[PDB]
């Protein structure tokens, strides 16, 4: 239930998106490339958080 | 000596269980859960047969008062720890420490309780318009202690039988020369 | 915004299954069906308050009680109910309640 | 309150939280706490005698205040301080509140000396609910003999047949 | 930043 | 003069600034809030006692000169004022006058506001009334 | 009952009456009307409840209630409930009420 | 709001009790005095 509990990362804007982008690579001690984040998160299209997070 | 010995109403314990929870999943897949967090930051459950109520934290502290001895106490901590295994947390039972142990118990004689307040009053607090018994607070074991008129002795602050017990022993002689008729 | 409890009455489920025939015929869309569940709830809300005039009390022994999305549920066992008198026994009783603030 | 029981002139909580609206739990704190370190001021300092200065009942120094809030006589006044006094040997009534058991004794005087005050006025004067009064008088009626003083009834002033029946 | 009591003198 | 005093001056010198009268503005930063608050204590008659006396233990008795003048006591009486509370509330709107209506808290009711030392043989004092007998049985010279 | 009988009777009434013109902006026709007013009364008329004109974890045909508390307080054993605005489902019967007072002893 | 703490009824009493007391009236000298009791006529 509480894994089930999390709603959908995919919110409605994308300021909430590079939010999470960013604080999973300050709690990552070494920089990690694009597939890994794109797995953390629910897509995995090339879209506008690639672009705004360059 | 005292011809009769406290018996014990409500004891206090804590436990930690060594890992956080989730109260919204514990309030709603347990059977006698409360949770209300904007009333109090704790979900409150309570059982039949040992007659206890825990507070869950969700920090993993659990906070056990109801009990009538240790045993009980130690057997509702227990049971309340695997309610909250079987709702699916790993919830080690780690340490349990008694705080309060509290016991009522009948001299059977009435007591001055002004007459008491003016002899020991460096122990004792009487004011009777705002509470009907006398706050006697022992230095060794540090016990409270509620005197009340029918004879009525509530002792609290104990952590085992070996404050309450001897708390009592030194109150009787120190009451026995305060009775009424 | 209000509470959301009377599909699990006996109007509420023939209600729904009545909406789920439609929802397999096309007859009606998803945001149609939440709105007038929700405009149904709200409608019952309110005119279960105003133009009914019953009584009805319990008494009995809850097996079961529970507080927590601010709603109170109670297993409620061998209790007799009172209606305006007619009594009625009942070997399990579930009550779910809500609280008299609005939500949302 | 500490100032008022150090000079004998005491007040009750009542009196001095209709002058500060304060709290009644962290009144009885303060007062405690208040106590403990005049009883260790004391101790380090002079040494003083309390002679029942600081006792929480003092229901003999609360009669001449409500009597004359009542309007009462002297000797009514005098004869409520007996039944005060006498009500600390009955030891169901002893438990009750300093204020209730100067009232009860006041309103027994009352219904002895035929003051005509109701008990609902004696209730709305003394912040005392009627009920209260009512019962504590109800329980005293059986302990007339000692309660009411003797050579008032000697002289004659009074009679215990006046006082009403339960 | 606005005064929130004033004496008013009656007339 | 005295007794001029105590039966109209007294009353004057109240109902001159009988009213006193506190506005609250609505210092409203939303519109939610836009009720401005009118309180007014209206003092009304005054009332004097009997000279009186309180001892410590609040009892209050009645005081006669010689027993002032044996105790060291002021030989007064108790002025008492009717007090009454009027309270009025308005839609704080900005440019539109504002309109105060009861909220019907009108709350009145003797207050204490003093002892008036009386002079002997005023009105107010018991040797007024008194006789020649009633003088030497309250210790007075006639 | 005739109380329970015109509740759902002012129910059904009222909720056609809103739904349609929720229809007539979602753009069907009326014929999706009255059949549904008619499997609605025929269902509660199948329900056969009220008649018409027309070890410690938590895991229809049930005697159960739903309502809406006002105040709930708890004693050393004894439960009151302050209970308003509910419909009542025992022994395939429905009522409703205004107040509700709930006396349960928790052992 | 305590309206024994609104009105200090000392106010009043301690202002005319020392005006008369002692003859400074205010807050001229001598206004009240002691009264002579040494006869009748005095």
């Amino acid at each position: 239930a509480l894994q089930a509990n999390q709603t959908d990362i995919s919110k409605s804007h994308d300021s909430s998106k590079l939010l999470w982008a960013t604080e999973y690579i300050q709690k990552k001690g070494k920089p990690v490339l694009v597939n890994e984040l794109l797995d953390y998160l629910s897509m995995k299209k090339d879209d506008k958080v690639i672009e705004l997070l360059k | 000596t005292s011809g009769i010995v406290p018996t014990l109403q409500n004891i206090v314990a804590t436990v930690t269980l060594g890992c956080r929870l989730d109260l919204k999943t514990v309030a709603l897949h347990a059977r006698n859960a409360e949770y209300n967090p904007k009333r109090f930051a704790a979900v409150i459950m309570r059982i039949r047969e040992p007659k206890t109520t825990a507070l869950i934290f969700a920090s993993g502290k659990m906070v056990v008062t109801g009990a009538k001895s240790e045993d009980d106490s130690k057997l509702a901590s227990r049971k309340y720890a695997r309610i909250i295994q079987k709702i699916g947390f790993a919830a080690k039972f780690t340490d349990f420490k008694i705080q309060n142990i509290v016991g009522s118990c009948d001299v059977k004689f009435p007591i001055r309780l002004e007459g008491l307040a003016f002899s020991h009053g460096t122990f004792s607090s009487y004011e009777p318009e705002l509470f009907p018994g006398l706050i006697y607070r022992m230095v060794k074991p540090k016990i409270v202690l509620l005197i009340f008129v029918s004879g009525k002795i509530v002792l609290t602050g104990a952590k085992q039988r070996e404050e309450i017990y001897q708390a009592f022993e030194a109150i009787y002689p120190v009451l026995s020369e305060f009775r009424k008729m | 915004g209000y509470y959301e409890l009377y599909r699990r009455s006996t109007i509420g489920n023939s209600l729904v299954d009545a909406l789920d025939t439609l929802i397999s015929d096309g007859r009606i869309e998803a945001s149609l069906a939440m709105r007038v569940l929700e405009t149904f709830d709200k409608v019952v809300a309110e005119t279960l308050k105003d133009n009914t005039q019953s009584k009805l009390t319990v008494k009995g022994n809850l097996d079961t009680y529970g507080f927590c999305d601010d709603v109170w549920t109670f297993i409620v066992k061998n209790c007799q109910v009172t209606v305006e008198q007619s009594v009625i026994s009942v070997d399990k009783l579930r009550i779910v309640a809500c609280n008299s603030k609005k939500s949302e | 309150l500490i100032g008022c029981r150090r000079a004998e002139v005491a007040r009750t909580f009542k009196e001095i939280q209709s002058l500060i609206h304060v709290k009644t739990k962290e009144f009885g704190k303060t007062l405690n706490i208040m106590k403990n370190i005049l009883r260790g001021k004391s101790e380090d300092g002079f040494l003083k005698i309390d002679t029942d200065n600081m006792s929480g009942a003092q229901n003999l120094t609360y009669i001449p205040r409500f009597c004359s809030h009542l309007g009462l006589p002297m000797q009514v006044t005098t004869s409520a301080e007996y039944t005060a006094k006498k009500c600390k040997e009955i030891k169901e009534i002893a438990g009750k509140s300093p204020i209730t058991i100067a009232v009860v004794s006041i309103y027994l005087n009352i219904l002895l000396f035929q003051i005509p005050i109701t008990a609902a006025k004696v209730g709305q004067t003394l912040q005392v609910t009627e009920g209260t009064i009512k019962s504590g008088y109800k329980i005293l009626y059986e302990h007339r003999d000692k309660l009411v003083d003797p050579q008032l009834i000697a002289n004659g002033v009074v009679s215990l047949d006046n006082l009403p029946g339960v | 930043l606005r005064r929130k009591t004033r004496q008013l003198k009656v007339l | 003069s005295f007794n001029q005093f105590v039966d109209y001056t007294l009353q004057d010198i109240i109902c001159e600034d009988s009213t006193l009268i506190l506005e609250q503005l609505a210092q409203h930063t939303t519109e939610s809030d836009n009720i401005s608050r009118k309180y007014e204590i209206s003092f009304g008659k005054i009332y004097v006692t009997k000279p009186m006396v309180n001892e410590s233990d609040g009892v209050t008795h009645a005081l006669y000169p010689q027993e002032a003048r044996l105790r060291n006591l002021t030989y007064s009486s108790g002025l008492f004022v009717d007090v009454k509370k009027r309270t009025y509330e308005a839609i704080d709107v900005p440019g539109r006058e504002l309109k105060y209506e009861l909220i019907a808290e009108e709350s009145e009711g003797k207050v204490f506001i003093g002892r008036l030392p009386i002079m002997l043989r005023s009105k107010n004092c018991y040797l007024s009334e008194a006789t020649e007998s009633d003088l030497y049985k309250l210790k007075e010279c006639p | 009952n005739a109380e329970a009988s015109r509740v759902y009777e002012i129910i059904v009434e009222s909720v056609v009456n809103e739904v349609r013109e929720d229809f007539e902006n979602a753009g069907i026709d009326e014929q999706t009307l009255q059949d549904l007013k008619n499997i609605w009364q025929k269902k509660l008329t199948e329900t056969k409840v009220t008649t018409f004109s027309w070890d410690y974890l938590i895991s229809p045909d049930e005697n159960l209630m739903l309502c809406l508390y006002d105040k709930v307080t708890r004693t050393k054993a004894r439960w009151k409930c302050s209970l308003k605005d509910g419909v009542v489902t025992i022994n395939r019967n429905d009522y409703t009420f205004q107040k509700a007072q709930v006396e349960a002893e928790w052992v | 709001f305590n309206m024994k703490l609104a009105i200090n009824a000392k106010t009043i009493t301690s202002g005319l009790k020392y005006a008369l007391a002692t003859g400074n009236w205010g807050e001229r000298a001598g206004v009240s005095q002691v009264l002579n009791r040494y006869t009748y006529s005095s």
